[PDB]
Order: C-alpha cells, then sequence, then structure tokens
C-alpha cells in the first residue's frame, strides 16, 4: 500500500508510524473553596420590600 | 394565612447576569477526576491539553510555578492544581515501524 | 423550517446558539443555498402563534 | 528631585513557566539596563507621578515608612482607584471608588469619603538584623486587565550613600489582581527613606535559567553593540 | 583542529533547532497551538487559521 | 536501533544482503525463514 504495487522487492521500507492511543481521560482544577455568598439572599433572616 | 393561593407571599429573586467588558471572575464549578500515574492517557490541568504518561519528577518547582516546558518549547512537566505535586509529562510511547 | 429573525445567521455551515446545536445543523462542507424571507404578515397572531 | 543609575535591577518572570538551562529571549516591559530612574528623598518627597506601561517601585528603608501605593487616572471624585495598604496587620488592597485628599499619609486618612466598591483582596500574607537595611523593590503593570505585582526581599548594607546596589535580583511575581481600572497616574504614601521610580518600556531580554529554575543574568539588547551579538 | 568534523555537526544541529523553533511561529495566525485555534474560533475559520 | 519481531539471531556472520542498523543484516537462507546476524 505505501509503495503502490503487487510485488515488492528485497529491502527495508519505512510503512508507517506505530503510536500508542490514550485510553482514559482526565480534567483537574482547583479545589473548590471560594464559593459566591449565595446562602446570603436565599436563607436570609429577614427580606426586603 | 386565611388567604388562598396567588394572594400567599412569595419570596421573589433575580439573578441577573451582566456580561460586561472585563476579566471574568464568576465562573462555574469544574468537576475534577482521579489521576493516574504509569497510564497514557489525556490531561487537561488548568488549560494545558495534551496527551502522555503523567508520571513523577524530582524537578524542584518554585511555588508560583505552574508549568514545565523542555529545551525545544515543549511542556514536560506541570504541577497539579489540587494537590502541590510536580509531575512529569512524557508522551506517549511512539515511534516508526519498519517492514 | 421557519425561524426568528436573529437566529437566521445560526443557519451558515458552522455557527453555535440553539438551533444550529440541538434543532437544525448543517455540516462545514455543505454547498448549497440557504434562502429565507420575513414572514410576519401569515405566521403571526393576537396574542403569539 | 534627583537622578541615579539603575545597573541590573528591574528584571520579573514574564511567565510562570520552569525552564532549567536554558536561555529564553522574550519581549516585555522590562527596565532598561542602566536608565536613570527618578530618586526622591523623603526623609518630605511625595509627588504624583505618571503611571505610563509599567513602574518600578523601589525603597531603601530601616523602618516601616513607605508603606502604600495609590494609582487611578483621574483619582479625585470620578473614577476608580486602587490602594495597596499595609498596616501591621495584612494587605489592605481595595479597588473602589471614593473621594481623595489633597495629600495623602497614613489612621486610615487616605480616604475621605467611601462610595460603592467593585473589588477587595485582603489577604493575611502582607507584602513585607541591625544596621543593615531593607531593599524592597516593587513592579506594577497592567496588561489587559490584570494588574500584576512582582516583589522581592533582601538585606542590603549602605556602604555608599543612599545608592541602588549593583546585582541582579529576580522578582517573583505575588498577585495576579483581575481588576478593570484604566490606571494612568501613580501616587505614593507614607506613615531614611528612599522614594526611587523607574518607567517602564518595551525591551527585549534573554534570561538564563539556572538548574535550580532561577534567573541568574540577562542582557539589555539595546544598551551596547555587544549585547546584540549576544 | 577538527574544525571540519565540528562543522558537519553543528550544522546538523543548527538545522534541527530551527525545525524546533518554527513549530512556536506564527505563521499569520491567532496562536501557534493549535488546541488553542480550535476552542477559541467558529469552525468556519478554524480551518482559515 | 529498534525491536526486531520477524527474525532469529543466528550466531554465523554472512554477507550483508538487507541492511538493518547498527552493524545489523538480515537475510532469506534455508525450513526457509527470515534470519538476522
Amino acid at each position: 500500500c505505501t509503495l503502490k504495487s503487487f510485488t515488492v522487492e528485497k529491502g527495508i521500507y519505512q510503512t508507517s508510524n506505530f503510536r500508542v492511543q490514550p485510553t482514559e481521560s482526565i480534567v483537574r482544577f482547583p479545589n473548590i473553596t471560594n464559593l459566591c455568598p449565595f446562602d446570603e439572599v436565599f436563607n436570609a433572616t429577614r427580606f426586603a420590600s | 394565612p386565611t388567604y388562598g393561593v396567588g394572594h400567599q407571599p412569595y419570596r421573589v429573586v433575580v439573578l441577573s447576569f451582566e456580561l460586561l467588558h472585563a476579566p471574568a471572575t464568576v465562573c462555574g464549578p469544574k468537576k475534577s477526576t482521579n489521576l493516574v500515574k504509569n497510564k497514557c492517557v489525556n490531561f487537561n490541568f488548568n488549560g494545558l491539553k495534551g496527551t502522555g504518561v503523567l508520571t513523577e519528577s524530582n524537578k524542584k518547582f518554585l511555588p508560583f510555578q505552574q508549568f514545565g516546558r523542555d529545551i525545544a518549547d515543549t511542556t514536560d512537566a506541570v504541577r497539579d492544581p489540587q494537590t502541590l505535586e510536580i509531575l512529569d509529562i512524557t508522551p506517549c510511547s511512539f515511534g516508526g515501524v519498519s517492514v | 423550517f421557519v425561524i426568528r429573525g436573529d437566529e437566521v445567521r445560526q443557519i451558515a455551515p458552522g455557527q453555535t446558539g440553539n438551533i444550529a446545536d440541538y434543532n437544525y445543523k448543517l455540516p462545514d462542507d455543505f454547498t448549497g443555498c440557504v434562502i429565507a424571507w420575513n414572514s410576519n404578515k401569515l405566521d403571526s397572531k393576537v396574542s403569539g402563534n | 528631585p534627583a537622578y541615579t543609575n539603575s545597573f541590573t535591577r528591574g528584571v520579573y518572570y514574564p511567565d510562570k513557566v520552569f525552564r532549567s538551562s536554558v536561555l529564553h529571549s522574550t519581549q516585555d516591559l522590562f527596565l532598561p539596563f542602566f536608565s536613570n530612574v527618578t530618586w526622591f528623598h523623603v526623609i518630605f518627597d511625595n509627588p504624583v507621578l505618571p503611571f505610563n506601561d509599567g513602574v518600578y517601585f523601589a525603597s531603601i528603608e530601616k523602618s516601616n515608612i513607605i508603606r502604600g501605593w495609590i494609582f487611578g487616572t483621574t483619582l479625585d471624585s470620578k473614577t476608580q482607584s486602587l490602594l495597596i495598604v499595609n498596616n501591621a496587620t495584612n494587605v489592605v488592597i481595595k479597588v473602589c471608588e471614593f473621594q481623595f485628599c489633597n495629600d495623602p499619609f497614613l489612621e486610615f486618612r487616605v480616604y475621605s469619603s467611601a462610595n460603592n466598591c467593585t473589588f477587595e483582596y485582603v489577604s493575611q500574607p502582607f507584602l513585607m538584623q541591625g544596621n543593615f537595611k531593607n531593599l524592597r523593590e516593587f513592579v506594577f503593570k497592567n496588561i489587559d486587565g490584570y494588574f500584576k505585582i512582582y516583589s522581592k526581599h533582601t538585606p542590603i548594607i549602605v556602604r555608599e550613600p543612599e545608592d541602588l546596589p549593583q546585582g541582579f535580583s529576580a522578582l517573583e511575581p505575588l498577585v495576579d489582581l483581575p481588576i478593570g481600572i484604566n490606571i494612568t497616574r501613580f501616587q505614593t504614601l507614607l506613615a531614611a527613606a528612599a522614594y526611587y521610580v523607574g518607567y517602564l518600556q518595551p525591551r527585549t531580554f534573554l534570561l538564563k535559567y539556572n538548574e535550580n529554575g532561577t534567573i541568574t543574568d540577562a542582557v539589555d539588547c539595546a544598551l551596547d553593540p555587544l549585547s546584540e551579538t549576544k | 583542529a577538527l574544525g571540519k568534523l565540528q562543522d558537519v555537526v553543528n550544522h546538523n544541529a543548527q538545522a534541527l533547532n530551527t525545525l524546533v523553533k518554527q513549530l512556536s511561529s506564527k505563521f499569520g495566525a491567532i496562536s501557534s497551538v493549535l488546541n488553542d485555534i480550535f476552542s477559541r474560533l467558529d469552525p468556519p475559520e478554524a480551518e482559515v487559521q | 536501533a529498534g525491536c526486531l519481531i520477524g527474525a532469529e539471531y543466528v550466531n554465523n556472520s554472512y554477507e550483508c544482503d538487507i541492511p538493518i542498523g547498527a552493524g545489523i543484516c538480515a537475510s532469506y537462507q534455508t525450513s526457509q525463514s527470515i534470519i538476522a546476524y
């Protein structure tokens, strides 16, 4: 296939490239610490008018 | 309380979004998976997308250092966001076959 | 199909939005013509259609 | 005012990429080697110096008098500003629109009438032997929106009277404040002082990293023909 | 003394240090990293860059 | 040079027919099988 013919000659030929494909995926992004203060407008003690 | 549905108080809030011309500071939560050591997989450590094996390293990084490139400007090491561990990004095993 | 006015620009081959990603998406190699015209004369009615 | 010579100080890390024993050229707003920088002796000198594409702050003192950095374009009653303040507790970084004063000094007497603020970054780690005074370099810059602050602390013996020492000290990034003000002017404040200011300009530098990942020296590329040859 | 042999070694080294250097040069595009191009533009213009 | 999978390394030395690399050559000699040497 790499050399278009049906009868190849004697010698060494570079056909293609070997390459292992990844198996899984990893997505890491920093620890979530600074959450928005949404508990102050949903669980407030005195709402507005 | 004698009043039925429609006359009862309903606390209404509106999370109005602006999306102005400024550096975005309010984002959403990002999911974080596990970390395999000896396995060629895909990595996305804080924007740094690529493929390869994520093994340990002995390169002493500085506190403000996050990424690391090689002589040929290629990402060779990275610091994990959650744990302050400096890994070693080595590409997946490749090569060239000859018949 | 019938869409709104500001959404006609999403019928081009390759675009984001809501109708170009979940309703009707065209391939990047679309070799054709898209024809649209304002139809606010028989597809509209009081209190919205 | 006065004028001194900044021999080789004013070099910071352009990025946060670890490099080991290589030479990476970079085009960023650095300080030109062997340039005339302003010198003010506040041992009273608090002028309103313009912030033009970066600045290089340096304080050679033996106490905590020089502490504070006011920014902003029209910092009277109209546009937002920035107050990098530190009083014995922590940093009081707070970008806020408020009424200023003619002569600022340090209680918190710099402010006059606070208004609706936009962001605050109060952080516990503050920015800051004997006769050895403390050299405190500071580089401020705002490229797209992020106000970057670099700093480095090292002791210094005063052999020559009130002069910047000769040596290469790498400047590490401290904060990356996501601000949105159009900073165009600068004003210092206090509470043996040394007010050193140096303006930045687009330059190319060849930074040699060590095996531990630290810059040891640099080349100005515009000082002498030998720099261009290197 | 062995300068003629070091010549072909340095010439074959500077030729390999140039190909790895031109991989970061922006040949009239938004960036050099291919992952960045496919993450900040639309498909019809992604193939353009 | 790599991992040659498909031939056997014979201790006998012959003339180089198919150059592999690093002084290793291959030939199709006699049962007919590809040998390395």
